[PDB]
């Protein structure tokens, strides 16, 4: 009984300009088993309109899942992805930075 | 209509070829079957086929081309025990129904050295009140047609196979009840050749 | 060059909820195609690309059926390796599946798969011949003879030698503009100085597929990966990828550090430098 | 297109 | 067909009896299938099964009845017979999920005939036709026909039988036994059939000739008040004897 820990990236589809349309990404992968919870924050408030992929498996049987918001970046407005999983002891916030 | 299989019926002699073609139209199928099957009985498989080109197996050859959706069927060297209607089918998978087509029949007709045509009249010694017509050791070209009045009942082209030589005959028996008539009028709308031999 | 068709199954049960999740997928190569998910509304194998969708309502039909047929082996499997390994009711397991195949340069057939796990661990998978299985345990080798009975080999090998290749090139020429494009990477470099002694120069690459990309880092020729961050190849959303590469540089040698980018969309590898 | 003859473990 | 069996073999019922036709299977199959032939429409699908528990419906389920509580048998219910139920019937098998082999098996079939009332019912009259005065002085060699007649239904099985065993050795039976009159569908049957074999085995007078009808028509079991014998499944035989010329 195989478990991994996901690996999350909290990314931008195209290069964040202010005020401008564009896609919030959090792709999580390397994870097992394919039992996940992940939500998109803005502010910390739950985003409900989050659309995800078909789940899928790499070459060593590891699940990846890209969860995806429509948005439009603006100075002050912070953007999270909270992810949790059984290998997590506690649930985890990672942060969007602009330029990573 | 998603199998499409030769009309019939098909006639070989017997050591030649019958080849049957097959036409399919579902563009997914992938496995492929042909099916024999004897007057009265059940049809019975001789031949699966699975991927593209051809697949042997002793006297039948099957060939598989998906790209244009096409089974066939060789039988080479024929026997006339390979008289019978042949099934082509086709399925998708597992689950899938399995898809026939029609059938076509197949007729092998045997090989005679030289043949001499000959109507033979029979009786016994029963109760039963009838003559009997025997048509037999004739050319395997010639046909026969059972529709005359609604008196005269005429059967069809059998083919006999003796173990002792190689002796293989044709005959058909034509026959009625309380009517007198001769057995040279009751072949008489078949066309029979001219050296056939009738009661001297 | 190369092209494939790869098709993923992943069954995972519930215990004490019922029946199992069944997800299946398609790929051709780094473009999904269609989808099944036993939790969607549908019920069906739908499309999830536009050269898909031109496929008449045999197409459906058909893969919908046997994408169901998949999940009951699988609802099946479940059962049967709680038996095998003697496990509790009371626990969720997990099996995936994937196979398919290989096309070279000639679209010609150049290679064929099919392999199984359960619970994140391999299980059984087909040898290279197509001929053989490798089995990975005890209870696997139960699973290998029982294959073995049921010509589960014979009737892979016939498909992906034929069905297999025979499909991934209609795929190939009905989404000519989509699958056999070939997009290059888009390339910039920054310089992010996090303290006043070192300095970190992320060499990007994004706005590219197929996903197949390398990215290393050098100083002055020979290949630097002490000092090296790298993170996996991720989706952009829009169909391309993304994929970044960083250095923790002793600050004041920026000059004598080059990142080289390998895509089968660049016609020379590239070059970049920080000044 | 899927494999048509998935089998039992 | 060591695998797929069915019963029974020939059938004959009025119209609303109720019957049923067993199909078994041995080669732990999970998909069942019910079929009919008929001259016309080819093979079409009744119900069929892909596991225990479960059936549905093919392209022509009407008047049909089908369950499967068991993997290894397919019972086909008819409830009320109607005469357009009047065919062969096969029962097929296939693997489904329990194996990759695509193939599927069919049974041996079970003739059924239904007809308006049950006087229809005929059993044959055999008679054997000794050979030519001819024949035997012109090709060395002695045919001996046999009839059958005014049978109804078709369901007969013909066998030659010299000296008391069983011969296949020199026969060509019709392979369909053909209508007497061609007009009724009350209407009765004729089979016949050759026995070849040489002039030194005809003209031995300890040579016995037999053949033998084997009919399949009413059982011991259904209302009988008719003028006529009972006609029940049974054999009809006609006898010629080894003559010297």
């Amino acid at each position: 009984m195989i478990q991994r820990t996901p690996k999350i990236q909290v990314y931008s589809r195209h290069p964040a300009e202010n005020g401008k349309s564009n896609f919030l990404n959090c792709y999580v992968s390397g994870f097992h088993p394919s039992d996940i919870e992940v939500d998109l924050l803005k502010n910390g408030e739950r985003i409900e309109k989050v659309e995800h992929s078909d789940l899928s498996f790499s070459k060593d049987w590891s699940f990846y899942l890209l969860y995806y918001t429509e948005f439009t970046p603006t100075e002050k407005d912070e953007y999270a992805c909270r992810v949790n999983h059984v290998t997590l002891s506690q649930p985890k916030i990672v942060k969007w930075d602009r330029d990573m | 209509k998603e199998v499409e299989q030769n009309s019939g019926p098909l006639s070989v002699p017997e050591g030649a070829i019958a080849s049957l073609n097959c036409t399919y139209s579902d563009r997914g199928s992938q496995s492929f079957f042909w099916y024999r099957q004897y007057s009265g009985k059940s049809p019975e498989l001789i031949m699966s086929i699975y991927s593209n080109g051809d697949k042997e197996d002793g006297r039948f050859t099957a060939q598989l081309n998906k790209a244009s959706q096409y089974v066939s069927l060789l039988i080479r060297d024929s026997q006339p025990s390979d008289s019978a209607t042949y099934l082509c089918a086709v399925t998708t998978d597992s689950w899938g129904k399995l898809q026939f087509g029609a059938g076509t029949q197949v007729v092998v007709t045997p090989d005679i050295q030289n043949p001499d045509p000959a109507v033979y009249q029979l009786r016994d010694s029963k109760s039963s009140d009838k003559s009997v017509c025997l048509f037999t050791d004739f050319d395997s070209q010639t046909n026969v047609s059972q529709s005359k009045d609604s008196d005269v009942y005429i059967t069809d082209k059998t083919v006999l196979d003796m173990r002792s030589m190689d002796f293989k005959s044709n005959s058909a028996v034509a026959w009625s009840n309380k009517s007198d008539f001769a057995c040279a009028n009751a072949f008489n709308n078949s066309i029979i050749p001219e050296d056939t031999f009738f009661p001297s | 060059g190369s092209h494939s068709m790869r098709y993923f199954f992943t069954s995972v049960s519930r215990p004490g909820r019922g029946e199992p999740r069944f997800i299946a997928v398609g790929y051709v190569d780094d473009t999904q195609f269609v989808r099944f998910d036993s939790d969607a509304a549908s019920q069906r194998m739908e499309p999830r690309a536009p050269w898909i969708e031109q496929e008449g309502p045999e197409y459906w039909d058909g893969e919908t059926r046997k994408v169901k047929a998949h999940s009951q082996t699988h609802r099946v499997d479940l059962g049967t390796l709680r038996g095998y390994y003697n496990q509790s009711e009371a626990g969720s397991h997990t099996v995936q599946r994937m196979y398919g195949c290989d096309v070279g340069s000639d679209w010609r057939f150049l290679r064929g798969y099919h392999q199984y796990a359960y619970d994140g661990k391999d299980y059984i998978a087909l040898k290279e011949d197509l001929r053989s299985w490798t089995a990975a345990d005890m209870a696997a080798q139960t699973t290998k003879h029982k294959w073995e009975a049921a010509h589960v080999a014979e009737q892979l090998r016939a498909y992906l030698e034929g069905t297999c290749v025979e499909w991934l090139r209609r795929y190939l020429e009905n989404g000519k503009e989509t699958l056999q494009r070939t997009d290059a990477p888009k390339t910039h470099m920054t310089h992010h100085a996090v303290s006043d002694h070192e300095a970190t120069l992320r060499c990007w690459a994004l706005s590219f597929y197929p996903a197949e990309i390398t990215l290393t880092w050098q100083r002055d020729g020979e290949d630097q990966t002490q000092d090296t961050e790298l993170v996996e190849t991720r989706p952009a959303g829009d169909g391309t990828f993304q994929k970044w590469a960083a250095v923790v540089v002793p600050s004041g040698q920026e000059q004598r550090y080059t990142c080289h980018v390998q895509h089968e969309g660049l016609p020379k590898p590239l070059t970049l430098r920080w000044e | 297109l899927l494999f048509g003859y998935p089998v039992y473990v | 067909n060591a695998g797929v069996t069915q019963t029974p073999k020939f059938q004959v019922l009025k119209t609303g009896q109720s019957m049923t036709l067993q199909c078994a299977q041995d080669m732990n199959h999970e998909y069942m299938s019910w079929y009919r032939q008929d001259p016309g429409m080819g093979l079409r699908l009744i119900h069929y099964s892909v596991g225990a528990g479960i059936t549905d419906q093919g392209e022509v389920p009407n008047g049909y009845n089908v369950s499967r509580s068991t993997t290894e048998d397919f019972p086909l219910r008819l409830l009320s017979a109607a005469p357009s139920q009047t065919s062969v019937y096969f029962c097929a098998s296939r693997p489904g999920l329990m194996s990759a082999q695509p193939e599927q098996y069919f049974g041996p079939g079970t003739r059924l005939t239904v007809t308006e009332d049950l006087k229809n019912v005929f059993p044959p009259e055999v008679a054997v036709f000794e050979p030519s005065e001819a024949e035997i002085s012109h090709t060395q060699k002695a045919t001996l026909v046999c009839l059958a007649t005014g049978f109804y239904p078709d369901h007969v099985e013909l066998s030659w039988w010299v000296n008391g065993k069983e011969v296949h050795s020199g026969v060509s039976t019709d392979p369909q036994p053909l209508k007497e009159q061609p007009a009724l569908n009350d209407s009765r049957y004729a089979l016949s059939s050759r026995l070849r074999v040489s002039a030194t085995f005809w003209q031995d007078p300890r040579n016995h000739f037999r053949c033998q009808v084997q009919f399949y028509g009413l059982s011991e079991n259904d209302e009988w008040t008719q003028d006529r014998a009972k006609p029940v499944t049974q054999i009809v035989s006609a006898e010629a004897w080894g003559r010297a010329d």
